[PDB]
Order: structure tokens, then C-alpha cells, then sequence
RNA sequence: GAGAACAGAAAUCUCCAGUAGAACAAAAGGGUAAAAGCCCCCUUGAUUUUGAUUUUCAGUGUGAAUACAAACCAUGAAAGU
């Protein structure tokens, strides 16, 4: 008794002219850091 | 202006400013060129544009031809002129745009001579038609609809003004796929709906749609419609009567003298500030050098 | 001197950076859907890294833009989760602000293990009235310095409303 | 540049600045910002007929190109292209 009585596909479009499949100039391991926060 | 963003002397020097009417986001030159430019083998026949603009709730309808020294207006009709013919509120509605279109149509036709001839369509049933030429007679005046930067959407008031001018008698080459009542998929137009929009069937339907569901919003929206004892039923006739009044008199007479321009120039020069003298600023900087660098 | 320089919320955009495509993404999408009521938008990967295991145009993310009272609603629904406590950071020098929240069930939304639990980036973009000049077609212009959002002025507005927090340098 | 859970130099989201520092198959040089670039919608004018014109030149040919005439079409509200 009384026992408890996918969305539409919208895809964003990019305004960047670039169409090559290569990382940007900022995506370079150089700018990482030595002994960064690293939660332990 | 974050200091990390300020522009350098080189940037400003090597920067190219666009045309003033572009920097003011007012003229689409890529469109103006193709509308104004005329066939080089006719060589004086001006391309007449029917500029239709929309101020915030006020319609402008001018007929212009371009000139190397500046566009010249042939005829001009502002929707704010409708009181004369019989309309008082909302002169931004589709019916107001159609009214102004018909107004300028007859106005220019009379200013030209094609008044008795090319009377346009009077019994406006909301049909799709163009002002056809007369057998063994002068061809109708032809103008091209200049919507400026307006975004062409199916069923807009810009095209309403278009319908008004065409129905008035002007020859404006035009399609029908952007007239309210155009069926997106099926290729059929609803003239009952178009006629409705020409008269106010949507505004009138809104009036009697709010009159018995929410008098609290109809209270102020449409306030004047009640302040002048007039409901939805009436609307079609106010517009039709305005149509008859315009076709009867397209005259445009202007505003009364009303404190003539020299007087206006004076009462406004009072607020117009004029640049300072070079010696004035010279001393204005000398005073600052004395008051700031002179140890207080 | 402001009788009209009153700070409204332009939009609130929620964003799940689901690192890959597939079922996980259609699920984060369905979450966004019954968090907004509007069909969310999917975001494709710009380039390919392969350390993150993604590919160009992979459809690896989803977001949704909500404006008005609904935005205030979800904004408060998340402010609660964060105990009305933000930092001097998290604010754009341009006036806007945002936070992040894992544990998306803290927003009222039930568990439903057929979808899992997901995190979400909350970004609120604020603006005074008349911001339409920068976003309209005709006469698109720039708003005066005194009229556009500031970081200090926005944190002050944020503190005054809900008295929530500042918390550090 | 400043900002947002995992998220890190590099994932996705937002705002600000941004004369082009991009992109436009390819070599380079021109050219291009409500475009010539990016997203989208509709199309087959990359079609039919025979002439003229520019470059190379003998003012031959070929290649390429330009502006009209006569058709039949595409697109757009449209001028137009
Ligand atoms: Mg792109
Ligand atoms: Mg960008
Ligand atoms: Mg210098
Ligand atoms: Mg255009
Ligand atoms: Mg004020
Ligand atoms: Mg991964
Ligand atoms: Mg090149
Ligand atoms: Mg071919
Ligand atoms: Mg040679
Ligand atoms: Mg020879
Ligand atoms: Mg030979
Ligand atoms: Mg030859
Ligand atoms: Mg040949």
C-alpha cells in the first residue's frame, strides 16, 4: 500500500580559421613546472 | 584600459580607418555599391532606392538617387505622418509600414505625373502582384528596396513597407517568400493571412486575446486603445479608411514655422561649446607648471 | 551616480569537460538537459594531443547558456554548495566570475546511477543595462569605462547580495 | 591578458583587447575584414551558339585571360552576381 506511485544534437561551431591538426604554440612542455602542487 | 593593452605609436600610425559611415555601423558598402551602381551604357539614369529604416518605433521611407557629391532625396515619407490619415498608436506595426509604403507610392507618383495612371491596387485582398506596365504608355516608376542592415527574415515589417509601396503603384521587383504567411516547406502563400497582417489581424487578435485572459497587462499595453474607446473589431476599418485618405491626398504638407531656424540656432549655440585659443591653452599649461612644479 | 547603472546577470553557462566522447558525454548532456530545460550544445575537440586520448572534432564536451531568473536560480543552487564562499581570485578583471563543482548531485538533482556523477564549471557573466550596443548589428559600439563591469565593483555587488564571502588577499 | 571541478605547458567554458600579426590546395608575389577568410542554406553558369579583344607575337598558332551579343539556367527580398 502506497508503494511509491538523449537530447537533440546541437553542436557548437568554431570561428577559428586554423584547420591543421597540430597543437598551438603555447602547448609546449617547456612551460610546465618542476615539483608542481602534485597532491600527495 | 589595462596598461598591458594600450596601443603603441606604430599601431596607430600604421592603422587604416574605415569609412565614416562604416565606423558608425550604418552603411553596408558591399551592398550599397551593388544597389547604387548603374549600367554604364545608360549613363545618367539614376538607380532609385527605396530606403526604409526603423527608428525606435518610427518608420522612415525615403526615395533616393546617389550623386558623387551626395545622395539626393526625391520623395520622403515618415510614418509619424499617419495621424493626418487616421492612425494614432504604434506606428511601428506591420500595418504602419504598409501604410507608409503606400503613402510614398502615391506621393511620388503624383510628384511625377503618374497619379491617375498607375493607381496601384485599391481592393487590397492581400494578393501577390507587381505593378504591371500599361499597354502603349509610360513604364511605371521603378525603385529597388533598400533595407540597409536589416536581417531579412520571412515576414518582416520591412517587407510590409515593400507590400505597401508595390500596392501603391511603385514598381519594386520582389518575391513573395518573405511575406508573413509564407509556408516554409510547402510553396503556397496565405493571402488571407497576408491581408490580415496588412490590416492588423494579429494586433487585433492579440487585443481580444488579452481582453479576457489578463486585463492586468492589457491595462498598460494597449492603454491608449482603451483611452480612446476602441477595441479589436474596429482596427480593420481605421486602416482601410487611412488607405482611402492617403490615396485621396498624398500632399505632405510640412510643419508650421514654430520658432524658426535662426532662433533654433541661437537657443542651441548656447549649448554648443567652441574650441579654445592656442594662447589660452598655452597659459593654461603655464599656470599648471607654476601651480604643480613650483613647490606648491 | 547610478539610476540605471544596475548590475544584472547576462548569462550563466554550465560546462562539463567530459574528457572523451560516447556514453559518458551523452550522459553529461542529459544531465545538463535536466539542469537547464534547454537542449545543451556539444563541443568538439579543436586539435589532437593523445595524452588526453582525444581527437580533432571528437565531440568531447557539453555546455548550456541560461539567462535571467532561471540563471539566478541555478546560481543560488550552486552558491549553496560552495557555502556562499568564493576567493579574491575566480573573478575576471573584466567583471565576471565563476566557480567549479564536482558532486553535481548537491544541486538538488538525484543520483540515478544509470548516468553516474559528474562535475561542472559554472561561469556567470554580468553586465549593466544597455549592453546591447556591443552585441547588436547596427551601430555596434563599445560601452563607456564607467559603465562596464569592474572586478572590485562586482565582488562588492556579490558580497552585498547573499552576503556570501570574499575570503583571502 | 584575466577568469571556471578533475584539468596539468596542451582538453572544454566566459569575458576583454586584437589592421589582419590568420586563413584563402599548392611555389612566391600581389589582393581580401558586415570579406576573398569561418559556419550555414539553395544550387550546376565547370552549361549552349558563333565572333571580337589582351599577353607571348610574325601582331601566325597554341595556352591562359578580358569585355559584349544571342540562349537556357542558379541564387537572392533585391539591386545584382
Ligand atoms: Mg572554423
Ligand atoms: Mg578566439
Ligand atoms: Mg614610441
Ligand atoms: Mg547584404
Ligand atoms: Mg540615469
Ligand atoms: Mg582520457
Ligand atoms: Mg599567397
Ligand atoms: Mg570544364
Ligand atoms: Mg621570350
Ligand atoms: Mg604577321
Ligand atoms: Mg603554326
Ligand atoms: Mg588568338
Ligand atoms: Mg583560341
Amino acid at each position: 500500500g502506497n508503494d511509491v506511485e538523449p537530447p537533440k544534437e546541437i553542436v557548437k561551431s568554431n570561428t577559428s580559421s586554423k584547420k591543421a591538426d597540430v597543437p598551438p604554440p603555447s602547448a609546449d612542455p617547456s612551460k610546465a613546472r618542476k615539483n608542481r602542487p602534485r597532491p600527495s | 584600459a589595462f596598461q598591458k593593452d594600450a596601443k603603441s605609436s606604430a599601431y596607430s600610425s600604421r592603422f587604416q580607418t574605415p569609412f565614416r559611415r562604416r565606423r558608425e555601423g550604418k552603411t553596408d558598402y558591399y551592398q550599397r555599391k551593388r544597389l547604387v551602381t548603374q549600367h554604364k551604357a545608360k549613363y545618367n539614369t539614376p538607380k532609385y532606392r527605396l530606403v526604409v529604416r526603423f527608428t525606435n518605433k518610427d518608420i522612415i521611407c525615403q526615395i533616393i538617387s546617389s550623386t558623387i557629391t551626395g545622395d539626393v532625396v526625391l520623395a520622403a515619407a515618415y510614418s509619424h505622418e499617419l495621424p493626418r490619415y487616421g492612425i494614432t498608436h504604434g506606428l511601428t506595426n506591420w500595418a504602419a509600414a504598409y501604410a507608409t509604403g503606400l503613402l510614398i507610392a502615391r506621393r511620388t507618383l503624383q510628384k511625377l505625373g503618374l497619379d491617375e495612371t498607375y493607381k496601384g491596387v485599391e481592393e487590397v485582398e492581400g494578393e501577390y502582384e507587381l505593378t504591371e506596365a500599361v499597354e502603349d504608355g509610360p513604364r511605371p516608376f521603378k525603385v529597388f528596396l533598400d533595407i540597409g542592415l536589416q536581417r531579412t527574415t520571412t515576414g518582416a515589417r520591412v517587407f510590409g513597407a515593400l507590400k505597401g509601396a508595390s500596392d501603391g503603384g511603385l514598381y519594386v521587383p520582389h518575391s513573395e517568400n518573405r511575406f508573413p504567411g509564407w509556408d516554409f516547406e510547402t510553396e503556397e502563400i496565405d493571402p488571407e493571412l497576408l491581408r490580415s497582417y496588412i490590416f492588423g489581424g494579429h494586433v487585433s487578435q492579440y487585443m481580444e486575446e488579452l481582453a479576457d485572459d489578463d486585463e492586468e497587462r492589457f491595462s498598460e499595453l494597449f492603454k491608449g486603445y482603451l483611452a480612446d474607446d476602441i477595441d479589436a473589431d474596429s482596427l480593420e476599418d481605421i486602416y482601410t479608411s487611412a488607405h482611402e485618405a492617403i490615396r485621396a491626398d498624398p500632399a505632405f504638407k510640412p510643419t508650421e514655422k514654430k520658432f524658426t531656424k535662426e532662433q533654433y540656432a541661437a537657443e542651441s549655440k548656447k549649448y554648443r561649446q567652441t574650441k579654445l585659443s592656442k594662447e589660452e591653452r598655452a597659459a593654461r599649461v603655464a599656470a599648471k607648471i607654476a601651480a604643480l612644479a613650483g613647490q606648491q | 551616480q547610478n539610476p540605471m547603472r544596475d548590475l544584472k546577470i547576462e548569462k550563466l553557462v554550465l560546462n562539463i569537460s567530459v574528457g572523451e566522447s560516447g556514453d559518458r558525454l551523452t550522459r553529461a548532456s542529459k544531465v545538463l538537459e535536466q539542469l537547464s530545460g534547454q537542449t545543451p550544445v556539444q563541443s568538439k575537440a579543436r586539435y589532437t594531443v593523445r595524452t588526453f586520448g582525444i581527437r580533432r572534432n571528437e565531440k568531447i564536451a557539453v555546455h548550456v547558456t541560461v539567462r535571467g531568473p532561471k540563471a539566478e536560480e541555478i546560481l543560488e543552487r550552486g552558491l549553496k554548495v560552495k557555502e556562499y564562499q568564493l576567493r579574491d581570485r575566480n573573478f575576471s578583471a573584466t567583471g565576471n566570475f565563476g566557480f567549479g563543482i564536482d558532486e553535481h548531485i548537491d544541486l538538488g538533482i538525484k543520483y540515478d546511477p544509470s548516468i553516474g556523477i559528474f562535475g561542472m564549471d559554472f561561469y556567470v557573466v554580468m553586465n549593466r543595462p544597455g549592453a546591447r550596443v556591443t552585441r547588436r548589428k547596427r551601430c555596434k559600439g563599445t560601452v563607456g569605462n564607467s559603465h562596464k563591469t569592474t572586478k572590485e565593483d562586482t565582488v562588492s555587488w556579490f558580497k552585498q547580495k547573499y552576503d556570501a564571502d570574499v575570503l583571502d588577499k
